[PDB]
């Protein structure tokens, strides 16, 4: 939302050229992927009674 | 001869194995699914849940068992298979009694 031009000429001289300047951030959110080795397995459920 | 022949002995185990069942199902749907961890946690509460009930109880015999009424324990053998046991005291109840009368 803030904008503010600059100037860029100091005047109209030399080569009558009007030249006006503005500064810009860009914020990038870059991905990095971790490679990663798949295997299978089971889990199993038992109810038991105590002694 | 199993503790079984007993009513209530094999209604608490059922109840438990019920809620358990209920619990699974609802936690298929979470983003990481069934697993080892989320599977305690769960148990746990509803374990207390039916000690403060009144269901489960301590171990007649303090020295011989510990004083916890239920042992919660999972075990890892190589990486495929996992395994999780939970064990239970039930509730006696009496139904055979006995009196000695004598003379002073």
């Amino acid at each position: 939302k803030s904008i503010a031009f600059q100037d860029l000429t100091t005047g109209t001289a030399d080569n009558r050229l009007f030249a006006v300047g503005l500064n810009l951030t860009v914020v990038a959110e870059l991905p990095i992927l971790a490679y990663m080795q798949q295997t299978t397995g089971t889990i199993t459920v038992k109810a038991k009674i105590l002694e | 001869d199993n503790y079984l022949h007993f009513q209530h002995v094999p209604s608490l185990m059922n109840a438990i194995s019920r809620f358990f069942v209920q619990l699974a199902r609802q936690m298929k749907h979470s983003p990481d699914g069934i697993t080892a961890a989320g599977l305690t946690k769960g148990m746990t509460k509803l374990l207390d849940r039916f000690v403060a009930s009144g269901a489960l109880v301590a171990p007649r015999d303090p020295d011989a068992d510990g004083t916890e009424p239920y042992v919660l324990k999972v075990t890892q053998a190589e990486f495929d298979k996992w395994e999780v046991v939970w064990a239970c005291c039930p509730t006696g109840v009496a139904r055979r009694i006995q009196g000695v009368p004598l003379l002073i």
